[PDB]
C-alpha cells in the first residue's frame, strides 16, 4: 500500500510534494521490512534516480543521496541501483559545495565499483576520471583516502584510463599529497595509484619531473611495512629516466643505510636503484663514494650467496663507480682495502649464469687499472679461469651474444698484461693460436684488443718469434690500413718488436 | 657507457 503511494508523490509536478516526499521515503530506508520492501519495486527505485538528478534544491538532494547509500550495502539494492542508471547520477553529484552531498556520492561509487559487474565499464562513460582528480585539492583526509582508492581500481590493467589521469594532471597532484600530509591509511593508496601508473612507458617521466623521487624517499624509515615496501617497488620503475636529476645527493644517503637490512626484499630493491642512479653521472658517483658505498657494497654481496637477483645488480654498481671521474682511483683502491678481490673471482665459476658472469668480467677490467691490484689478482686465479672462458664461448643464448663474452675476455688479459709475472703465465696455455685467430674478426672491437694482447707479450723475444710462427704477419699487414687509429696504431706495434 | 635496466620489464 505505502510503496505505490509515495512512488506517485515523488513527481507531481509542484515541488513541496516532491521536496516533502523525499524526506519520508529517507526515513524508511533506516529500516530492514522497509529496505527490502523499496528495492523490489522497479519504480521506486527509478523514480528517486530522477529526483536527485533534477532537483534544485539542497536537503532534497541531502536526502536523495543518503537513501541510495543505504541501498547499497547489500547485492540486491546494488543490482537495482544499477538498472535504474543511478551511476551517470551519482558522477554529478560530484560537483556539488555541499559537503554532506559531496561526501556520500563518492562511497556509494565506491561500493558499485567494488561488487556491481558493469560498474566499471558504465563510471567511465559518465566521465568519473576527471572528476575525482579534480577532487584531489580538498583538505578532508579521509575524503582523499576514499577518492584515491576509486582511481587505482579504474586504472589497473587500462591503458586509456592511465593517459586521461596523466592528461588531466595526476601526477604532481599525487606527489603533493605524499610531502604534506601524514595520515598513513592516504598515504599508502596515494602509493598504490602511483605504483601502477610507474609501468606504461609514457606515465613515467611526468612523475620524475614533478618531483616525485624526493616525495617518495621521505618515507623509507616509516613505521609502516607496507608503506615502505610500495614506495621501493615504486622507485625501481621509475630509477631507469631519473638519472640525471639534480639534488639526488638526499635520498643516494638514505639508500645506502638501507643495504644493511633484516628485510631481504628491502635489500634487494635497493640495490638495483643504487645501481641505476649510478649511470654516467659524476656527481652522483663521488656523493656514494664518500659516504661509504663502496665498503657497503661489497658487503651485500658476501651475504647474498648464490642469490642472483641480488647479486647482479650490485655487481654492475661497483663496475659503474670504477669508471669515468675524479674518485675512480680511489674507488678501484678500496674495493681492495676492504677484502672484496675474493668473492668477486668467485662468481665466474658455476652455478652461475651468462647475464651475471658478463658484468663480472667487466667488474674485473676496471679492476686491473690501479697496479696495486695486478698482483692479488692473479692469485686469485683469474686468468686460468678468465682463458677458459673464452674458449667456449669462441665456437657457440639466455639472453647474451657469446660475441660479447669474447670481446670482453680479451681486453680483460689486455690489461692485466701489464704485469711480466701474468704474461708468463698467460703464455703457457697454448694462448697465442687463438688470439692470432682473433684478428681474422669482423668486428673492429675485438681486433684492437687482440692485436694489443699481442703487441704485449711480443715485448719478449721467445714470445714474439712464437707469433710470428703461427703466421700473424700476413693478417696484421692489413690492418696497417685501417681507418681505426686504433687496430692502425697497435698493428704497427706488433710487428715492429717481432723484427 | 653505463647502461640502465627496465625492472618495469623484467617483474
Amino acid at each position: 500500500r505505502a510503496i505505490p503511494e509515495l512512488t506517485k508523490l515523488l513527481n507531481d509536478e509542484d515541488q513541496v510534494v516532491v521536496n516533502k516526499a523525499a524526506v519520508m521515503v529517507h526515513q524508511l530506508s533506516k529500516k530492514e521490512a522497509s529496505r527490502h520492501a523499496i528495492m523490489r519495486s522497479p519504480q521506486m527505485v527509478s523514480a528517486i534516480v530522477r529526483t536527485m538528478q533534477n532537483t534544485n534544491d539542497v536537503e532534497t538532494a541531502r536526502c536523495t543521496a543518503g537513501t541510495l547509500h543505504n541501498l547499497s550495502h547489500h547485492r540486491e539494492g546494488l543490482l537495482a541501483i544499477f538498472k535504474s542508471g543511478g551511476i551517470p547520477a551519482l558522477v554529478k553529484m560530484l560537483g556539488s559545495p555541499v559537503d554532506s552531498v559531496l561526501f556520500y556520492a563518492i562511497t556509494t561509487l565506491h561500493n558499485l565499483l567494488l561488487h556491481q559487474e558493469g560498474a566499471k565499464m558504465a563510471v567511465r562513460l559518465a566521465g568519473g576520471l576527471q572528476k575525482m582528480v579534480a577532487l584531489l585539492n580538498k583538505t578532508n583526509v579521509k575524503f582523499l583516502a576514499i577518492t584515491t582508492d576509486c582511481l587505482q581500481i579504474l586504472a589497473y590493467g587500462n591503458q586509456e584510463s592511465k593517459l586521461i589521469i596523466l592528461a588531466s594532471g595526476g601526477p604532481q597532484a599525487l606527489v603533493n599529497i605524499m610531502r604534506t600530509y601524514t595520515y598513513e591509511k592516504l598515504l599508502w593508496t596515494t602509493s598504490r595509484v602511483l605504483k601502477v601508473l610507474s609501468v606504461c612507458s609514457s606515465n613515467k617521466p611526468a612523475i620524475v619531473e614533478a618531483g616525485g623521487m624526493q616525495a617518495l624517499g621521505l618515507h623509507l624509515t616509516d613505521p609502516s611495512q607496507r608503506l615502505v615496501q610500495n614506495c621501493l617497488w615504486t622507485l625501481r620503475n621509475l630509477s631507469d629516466a631519473a638519472t640525471k636529476q639534480e639534488g639526488m645527493e638526499g635520498l643516494l644517503g638514505t639508500l645506502v643505510q638501507l643495504l644493511g637490512s633484516d628485510d631481504i626484499n628491502v635489500v634487494t630493491c635497493a640495490a638495483g636503484i643504487l645501481s641505476n642512479l649510478t649511470c654516467n653521472n659524476y656527481k652522483n658517483k663521488m656523493m656514494v663514494c664518500q659516504v661509504g658505498g663502496i665498503e657497503a657494497l661489497v658487503r651485500t654481496v658476501l651475504r647474498a650467496g648464490d642469490r642472483e637477483d641480488i647479486t647482479e645488480p650490485a655487481i654492475c654498481a661497483l663496475r659503474h663507480l670504477t669508471s669515468r671521474h675524479q674518485e675512480a682511483e680511489m674507488a678501484q683502491n678500496a674495493v681492495r682495502l676492504h677484502y672484496g678481490l675474493p668473492v668477486v673471482v668467485k662468481l665466474l665459476h658455476p652455478p652461475s649464469h651468462w647475464p651475471l658472469i658478463k658484468a663480472t668480467v667487466g667488474l674485473i677490467r676496471n679492476l686491473a687499472l690501479c697496479p696495486a691490484n695486478h698482483a692479488p689478482l692473479r692469485e686469485q686465479g683469474a686468468i686460468p679461469r678468465l682463458v677458459q672462458l673464452l674458449v667456449r664461448a669462441h665456437q657457440d643464448v639466455e639472453g647474451v651474444r657469446m660475441e660479447e663474452i669474447v670481446e670482453g675476455c680479451t681486453g680483460a688479459l689486455h690489461i692485466l698484461a701489464r704485469d711480466v709475472h701474468n704474461r708468463i703465465v698467460i703464455r703457457g696455455l697454448n694462448t697465442i693460436p687463438l688470439f692470432v685467430q682473433l684478428l681474422y674478426s669482423p668486428i673492429e672491437n675485438i681486433q684492437r684488443v687482440a692485436a694489443g694482447v699481442l703487441c704485449e707479450l711480443a715485448q719478449d723475444k721467445e714470445a714474439a718469434e712464437a707469433i710470428e710462427a703461427e703466421g700473424a704477419t700476413a693478417p696484421l699487414t692489413e690492418l696497417l690500413h685501417s681507418r681505426n687509429e686504433g687496430v692502425a696504431t697497435y698493428a704497427a706495434a706488433v710487428l715492429f718488436r717481432m723484427s | 657507457l653505463d647502461t640502465p635496466i627496465n625492472y618495469s620489464l623484467k617483474y
